[PDB]
């Protein structure tokens, strides 16, 4: 047990220790004071003169005459196992569920290695999230990074929990017909409050989804370095599971805005010059390292899917955080405050939402052959109806043609029945049936974007679907 | 060999002591050995910027300087290969390490085990200058020529006989003791010397009618395209690679996102070379970087690609270089500049961004090589600003030095119009220089036909307000004729199917014939309108079907079809009277 | 519309100038504290 | 309807944790009962030499009052100062030459440092 | 329909008892292994 | 330390219609009141101190005017506690640190106030803590850092400002005390960004922690329309958890009425975009009716006179009655619109004056006033038609 | 400066309304100047000579050609004199500060000479505390008859309400009186803009036993009607004026008459009763149904009087 006692400077989060050249850069150390309390820290800078350690917690009670610093680990590592499912952690691997600590099969460095570009393969199959607006119009593909763009008071946590406890794979639709591939969910929370923590715990406990989930929960009053380390540990566990046990893993990051703020605070604490808008210049690289760990690999049956969640600061899409997130990921899901205020949940807005890999995840051997045409027809019809609803305010209803009235009624019914699904778990077939029932309100010849075969096979159903699940 | 020890570690910056005599921009091995780069010298202290993660390093570990700046290996074995930003073959890295790229791995850009069929072309006692040809090596149907390094002079003492050898074999030994191998190294930040740079008086045939006619690019010119989502940029780039004049194609990814790079990596091996039965990859070099790779590789990938293109044109070929996204490279440059605490100029970019862009783009051109043979590099670099705003500084700096701009538009692709280049926003500056070549090799009246087509399109675009307010049927006869002629032009000349067997590629002769047919039909229709014929009668003539099917006619069978259609155009109007 | 665009670009220029001035002041204070800690010996 | 499986899993996890805690307690008892064994002087000799060689130079060596009779011989052999301290137990502490660095080689610290690593091995062996 | 959990509770208790009784028979070997590994 | 944290289930009655209805805050939650100077933060906080249903009120005057402290000291003893009926000052603990007092004492004042609140919670009471301004705390931290010659993060603030704010705000909540009892702390903090810029880092840091957000508007203050709360810029995350309490203690269909009011306000805000473009007269009859109903809601329900002897306090039932009257009038008006009645005829109906004056009715006369007003509303349309 | 001189000349309490006894104590003026020009100083001296107020006035003059560092101590000396007089000899003091912008400039110069971490636009981070140590020295003390009244004057750079100086001054003081350039260009004097102005201690001196009982309601109704007229002005600027409803025309005419009569008063002295009468005459231009912020008793007692009857 090596011990260093040559501390000569304490100020803010930084303390200097002398004659400690054996400490590797980036190592983990713990500081012990006179009262015997042990608090951790990370080595920031090491030289022949002294080493610089940033303290995780506050530095109250430290003194230059009685404190000592000892080494814990050369490189930040986490012990993973196949039995982590069903456990909760505080963000640095410490269990908080009261169960005994896990036995690690192997220990892995949380700063994972980049994937070889020639080893990846094209994403091909989808994930049934149980939400019609996401499943049909913004389909999520295994191996995609599809963030959710939220606001201040919008219910992003509810949507995250619902997706976590409703998501599943559909092997029968692809012809396999067997649940050979296991499914797992990894949940990471950064800078959450006590109420959000309690809500997440209750939601995961009450429905049995905890039996297939690993939770990394980091409170708002926790050290910021823990907030930095949480997504990396979550992604390390996800990658280990997927690429060593053939699991299908869905990773949900609760709030990337808190992560960016923590990164800015850490950068400012180390006296670095900020970039644009006061944010660190290497923010793009850090976000890319976080996001690019998801994907599918040739020769492996596992997969990793990410759904980052971030709150736009001032509802601005030009802010650096959402700008970079959209510059790295492959689409976004946009939440609308108007829909939320109108009592619609989940308030997902199809018009600004986008998925850049949807065309790969749909077809004839997967989902159904009419998926893409129905989706684009729904998009066009909803846009037309919304646009007409603005003109009907000034020109009156009687001045409209019959087609305009049909479009207005279709848009109203679409908002009432398709988007506002509440807490239901709609399969892909149910969502397609609801979409076809909504499209049946339009005239037969008005569906210009769909081939005649699908129209002949599916047109004509009346609205009796949402009433089957109040 | 300068050797030192680590004195101080702080992030990716490493300070080494005892490094007196180290050159300014050498590459260093830091640690047990991570690759770094000297950026500052002070007494016995040198500052090293480590490319990869420095976690785990300790004070006192060795630091070794290789004594040379960043450089690439130029020689046989580069074709049909995939490299990262600093020329590391990804296939052998995957073989050695698996699915991850472990730090500190070392591989050679050129395979040292493969044997090549040497064929000398020099004799003992012969004087050799930089850039001269020493031999010949076959490589996937190409005649790969072993070239003297540009800064080497002397006379041949001995030459090895023809046979099988590796790239490390000293095939030619000079009388001063210099040994010449099948490969040599060249710094990526120094342009290769040339005898002379020629004027842009020859065209770069793209194979697409709109680009070949309306917005041409000269052999050795520079072009820039936007990259909006859903506009079909990838298929356009693949068609350009398949049907270009270039013998060798160099593709640079420079920091694109993972899934797009995966699509590019899995699509090219399935492409087929139009000139033969083999895949296109036998004359293509791939440089791939994801957004999570080290920033230095992303920054140096552009220079590595342009240096490889310069070498391949120095061998005497025509090379087309495509930079996939210069915006990502600009972002990497901004990050590196911010690492040095340099003062930002405008919107965070360093003040020398324009200088670097100009230095990259000015390596293109058609030159007389040191061997006396002709070669050229054509650069087509795409810019994809976040949000699509053209006021972003990278776009402004790019548009001030490029010779062409092909504005891809998502609106045209939405209405199923391909290859979806907006003719209102696009422009070119190589028409005046290329006019004599058009007169010599296409037709004496080709510029007049091109100007007439452009003027007709301009007039059609000028009427878009009225046709949108009151509809097409409310117009006069001349206005309806203009609208229908513009529609025929759009549907039969600008439009092109890349997946079609024969419509994928169009020569200059076919485009000239189609333009002449369209202009003749327009003249006949205007004459008929002047003679009181109804517009609806004109819009129902059968020769319009012959005109529409013109672009699907085979290249060799085209002249007979063109003559028959030209006869039918004059017959349909005059005979009906 | 053009007036709003002009106002937007004016505001953007003002904000960028203020950001640049703040960055320069930060670099100045870093340089001067380095100078003091170096000359104190 | 499937919560019974989760309760069964929690019960199994609690049983495994109790077994590991019992193993920890037994190992702790075996370690704390070491000073009553004839191998105890050799163990403290090994600890003293390891502590003295871990530091390139030790200004002084600290040993438990009961431990110094079994290590005084090599305390004089190595030429380092010997100082007594009642608080130290089941080990020795060596202080660096400069007085800023100290190393501790108590058996409790070794057990704490090694149990987190041998937990996987003992779990594999036991079940 | 509210008394389903009792059978699962007793099954979990039986499983825990079986696990502890199985593990009790091999404690000394594990303790000896740990002592052998820790002691130099 | 505490034994366990509990989920908030009971509301914190502030006595203000807009806050109690549209943006409720639960007992043990947190709220923020940002805005420019002269918007009404201090008056709102004093109103909560006077009229809230908390057992003990702790007021922290961090870096604000001393005349506010003098006003509190002079006026509170003459008031009566709504719970016990004794003097109001007997339940108030006041921590004062004026503008000209030493700068370093503001952090100490904040910590002292929150610690006293925690202690009184430990005794088993329900404590409401109100900080006058955390912006002065941030400025004091900036001054201390400047004296320390640190590296500022943004706008001169030290890096740890967000961490300190989070640590301060995480102390609130409803807990089970170490003695087995139950208590709660409710923290309401005002923010004063320089120049009214809501992008200031303190406001952004607070916005990511509090569960309720009450943004003020300068335009409403200029019109002298108080409490001048920006409806579009505010939200609350405690609405769903407090629904059973509203059903049990106020009315069975209270959430439906609140949702209807919010939907009407949203529709009016949406129509305002066209109103500001083509003028109010270019709309149809239904759109004009929606605009008029929005105006009625703004002027007769959301508005509240803090200096009025009757309008200062408003119970939940009074607001429920007012919103029920407004909804019934809107339903009858749209039904009449479907019958071809001109919009101008509806706006002159005398029941609008009754609805507007219903706000000033005392808490005792309201039960019969509501019945009479409902009967009059029914008669003005059903009997007339 | 003209408004400040007029306020200093005309200021007087109204003991008869409050029933405090006809004490009639003259105000003592402590005048502090910071970087004042010769023109403004000469104007102030001439005004005080004309009003005969120099016999009871203390002057601290720091002219624009004086050293810039002396501006740090002038307000402190002036406020020390004012506090001494008020709280040791029962005087009633009216403190006028010529320009706080020059004081802020001197403070910024000192801070930049010392390389402090700046706030916004280079001003030192302790400027809020420094200004608070000056502004917060006024008030009334329990058990003493004296009083200190402060009337600072500051010029907003480029008429920016968000500039650090006016922003901090508003965050510290108890309201502000803001002048409008548009009103000045229309010939209205004093060009006091009522909407951005505010008086925090307004309701502590108005009510039943103080001034008249209808003060607060009339003020609120005036504010509401003026805001409505201002909005209707934008509506008229947007669409045709002939499309206005008669109510919009009434509000527009009320706003125009308000600006021309209530605000533009010239160099005359108005008692509170005359101002209330003018306000009621202006409010009479609207129907009784639109006065929703005034109780019916006051409307019955006061509404209906004609504007032209006040002077003719
Ligand atoms: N609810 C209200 N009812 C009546 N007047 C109010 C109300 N809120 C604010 N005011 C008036 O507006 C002024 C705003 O000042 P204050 O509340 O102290 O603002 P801030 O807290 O932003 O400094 C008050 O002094 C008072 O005259
Ligand atoms: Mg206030």
């Amino acid at each position: 047990k090596k011990e260093y006692t040559g501390i000569t400077y304490i100020s803010g989060p930084l303390l200097f220790v002398e004659n400690a050249k054996d400490l590797a850069y980036g190592a983990i150390v713990d500081i012990k004071d006179g009262t015997g309390r042990v608090r951790g820290g990370q080595v920031i800078e090491v030289s022949e003169e002294y080493a610089v350690i940033q303290v995780f917690e506050e530095t109250t009670g430290l003194d230059l005459a009685t404190t000592s610093v000892s080494l814990v680990e050369d490189v930040a590592r986490l012990g993973v196992s196949k039995e982590m499912l069903g456990r909760r952690f505080n963000g640095i691997g410490k269990p908080i569920d009261g169960l005994p600590p896990i036995t690690p099969e192997k220990r892995l460095p949380i700063t994972g290695l980049p994937l070889n570009p020639v080893a990846r393969r094209k994403p091909e199959q989808f994930i049934q999230t149980g939400i019609s607006t996401i499943d049909v119009m913004n389909t999520l593909v295994r191996g995609q990074k599809l963030p959710i763009f939220s606001g201040s008071g919008l219910p992003a946590n509810e949507i995250a929990a619902q997706i976590a406890r409703q998501a599943t794979v559909r092997p029968d639709l692809s012809g396999e017909g067997e649940k050979e591939e296991p499914f797992a969910v990894v949940f990471a929370a950064m800078g959450i409050t006590q109420r959000e923590l309690s809500y997440f715990i209750q939601e995961f406990e009450r429905t049995g989804a905890l039996s297939r989930s690993v939770l990394f929960l980091n409170k708002a009053d926790d050290p910021t370095i823990e907030r930095i380390l949480t997504p990396r540990m979550a992604l390390t566990v996800a990658e280990y599971l997927a690429f060593e046990h053939d699991y299908h893993v869905l990773v949900i990051l609760t709030d990337m805005t808190n992560y960016c703020e923590a990164l800015r605070e850490i950068g400012a604490a180390r006296e670095e010059i900020p970039g644009r808008r006061g944010y660190p210049g290497y923010m793009y690289t850090d976000l890319a390292t976080i996001y690019e760990r998801a994907g599918v690999v040739e020769g492996k049956k596992g997969s990793v899917t990410q759904i980052p969640i971030l709150s736009m600061p001032d509802d601005d899409r030009t802010h650096p955080i959402p700008d970079l997130t959209g510059y790295i990921t492959e689409g976004q899901i946009q939440l609308s405050r108007e829909l939320h205020r109108k009592g619609i949940y989940p308030p997902i807005d199809p018009l600004p939402s986008l998925s850049r890999l949807m065309n790969n995840g749909v077809g004839k051997g997967k989902t159904r052959e009419d998926h893409k045409q129905v989706s684009d027809q729904l998009y066009s019809a909803y846009a037309n109806g919304v646009d007409i609803r603005k003109l009907v305010a000034i020109i009156g209803e009687d001045a409209l043609t019959e087609n305009d009235r049909r479009y207005l009624q279709f848009a109203d019914a679409f908002e009432r029945f398709f988007i506002n699904q509440g807490q239901q778990n709609r399969s892909i077939e149910e969502s397609l049936q609801i979409a076809w029932a909504l499209l049946s309100m339009l005239p037969q010849g008005e569906l210009k974007r769909i081939s005649k075969d699908h129209i002949g096979k599916y047109y004509g159903q009346k609205l009796e679907e949402i009433w089957g699940a109040p | 060999m300068i050797q030192g020890v680590i004195q101080k570690i702080a992030g990716p910056a490493v300070i080494a002591k005892g490094m007196l005599g180290a050159r300014m921009y050498d590459i260093c091995k830091v640690g047990e050995g991570l690759v770094g780069e000297i950026i500052r010298l002070d007494g016995d202290t040198a500052f090293v910027q480590v490319y990869e993660d420095t976690s785990g390093l300790k004070v006192g570990e060795p630091v070794v300087s290789t004594g040379l700046p960043l450089a690439v290996e130029l020689g046989p074995g580069m074709l049909n290969g995939i490299y990262d930003g600093i020329q590391r073959p990804l296939e052998r890295i995957r073989e050695k390490t698996g699915i991850y790229i472990t730090r500190g791995v070392v591989v050679h850009a050129l395979d040292r085990e493969k044997k090549w069929a040497w064929t000398p072309m020099v004799k003992p006692g012969d004087e050799v200058r930089g850039g001269m040809v020493l031999g010949t090596v076959p490589e996937f149907g190409f005649t790969h020529k072993i070239l003297v390094p540009p800064d080497v002079r002397g006379r041949v003492k001995e030459v090895k006989p023809a046979g099988e050898y590796t790239v490390e074999e000293p095939v030619v030994v000079l009388e001063d003791g210099t040994e010449l191998k099948m490969y040599h190294t060249w710094p990526v930040r120094r342009a290769r010397p040339v005898q002379r740079k020629l004027d842009p008086n020859t065209p770069f045939l793209t194979g697409m009618r709109i680009l070949d006619v309306l917005f041409p690019v000269a052999m050795g010119g520079t072009a820039a395209i936007p990259g909006p989502f859903g506009a079909g940029k990838s298929v356009t780039q693949q068609s350009l690679a398949k049907w270009s004049n270039a013998d060798v194609v160099v593709y640079v990814g420079c920091g694109e996102r993972g899934n797009e790079m995966t699509d590019v990596l899995v699509e090219f091996p399935e492409l087929t070379d139009p000139k033969t039965g083999g895949p296109l990859m036998h004359r293509t070099v791939l440089i791939a970087n994801t957004s999570n790779m080290p920033v230095a590789a992303r920054e140096a990938s552009i220079y590595v690609g342009v240096t490889i293109a310069e070498y391949f044109r120095d061998q005497g070929f025509s090379v087309a270089l495509m930079a996939d996204s210069t915006s990502r490279w600009a972002e990497a440059l901004r990050e590196i500049s911010s690492r040095l605490e340099e003062m930002p100029a405008e919107e965070g970019y360093p003040p020398y961004l324009a200088a670097r862009l100009a230095a990259f783009y000015e390596r293109a051109g058609k030159v007389i090589t040191l061997g006396g043979e002709e070669g050229a590099v054509t650069i087509v670099g795409a810019v994809s600003p976040p949000g699509g705003d053209m006021s972003e500084p990278v776009t402004q700096s790019t548009l001030r030095i490029v010779g062409a701009f092909w504005r891809l538009d998502a609106s045209l692709a939405f209405r199923r119009h391909f290859p979806a280049i907006n003719w209102n926003g696009s422009y070119s500056l190589f028409t005046s220089a290329l006019d004599p070549w058009y007169r010599e090799n296409v037709a004496e009246d080709y510029p007049e036909l091109r100007d007439a087509i452009s003027e007709l399109l301009q007039r059609e675009a000028g009427l878009q307000e009225i046709v949108q307010l009151v509809g097409p049927d409310a117009l006069q006869d001349a206005e309806r004729l203009v609208i229908e002629v513009g529609r025929i032009i759009r549907e039969d000349f600008l439009q092109q199917n890349a997946y079609h067997e024969v419509d994928a590629y169009c020569s200059m002769k076919k485009a000239y014939g189609i333009m002449k047919m369209i202009l003749a039909f327009y003249k006949e229709a205007e004459a008929a309108i002047k003679r009181g014929v109804s517009i609806d009668e004109i819009l129902q003539l059968p020769v319009l079907e012959r005109i529409g099917r013109a672009r699907y006619v085979s290249e060799e069978e085209f002249p007979a079809y063109f003559e028959e259609a030209m006869k039918e155009i004059q017959g349909a109007f005059k005979a009906l009277a | 519309i053009p007036g709003i665009r002009a106002q937007i670009r004016f505001i953007q220029q003002v904000l960028e100038q203020r950001e640049r001035e703040d960055t320069f002041r930060l670099k100045r204070i870093k340089g001067k504290i380095e100078a003091r800690e170096a000359e104190e010996e | 309807e499937s919560a019974g499986e989760l309760l069964v899993a929690t019960a199994r996890t609690q049983a495994r944790g109790e077994v590991l805690e019992e193993v920890r307690r037994r190992v702790r008892e075996a370690l704390e009962a070491l000073p009553q064994k004839p191998e105890w002087p050799e163990v403290v000799r090994k600890l003293a030499l390891e502590a003295l060689e871990a530091l390139p130079g030790a200004k002084a060596l600290v040993a438990n009052p009961e431990d110094l009779p079994h290590l005084e011989a090599l305390a004089r052999e190595r030429g380092v100062e010997l100082q007594a301290e009642p608080a130290l137990r089941l080990g020795v502490r060596a202080v660096g030459a400069e007085g800023k660095t100290q190393v501790e080689n108590s058996l409790l610290a070794r057990l704490d440092r090694a149990w987190d690593a041998l937990s996987s091995k003992v779990a594999q062996a036991l079940w | 329909t509210e008394a389903l959990l009792a059978r699962y509770r007793e099954r979990a208790e039986a499983e825990a008892k079986a696990v502890r009784e199985k593990a009790m028979a091999r404690l000394d070997e594990a303790v000896a292994l740990v002592l052998k590994e820790v002691l130099p």
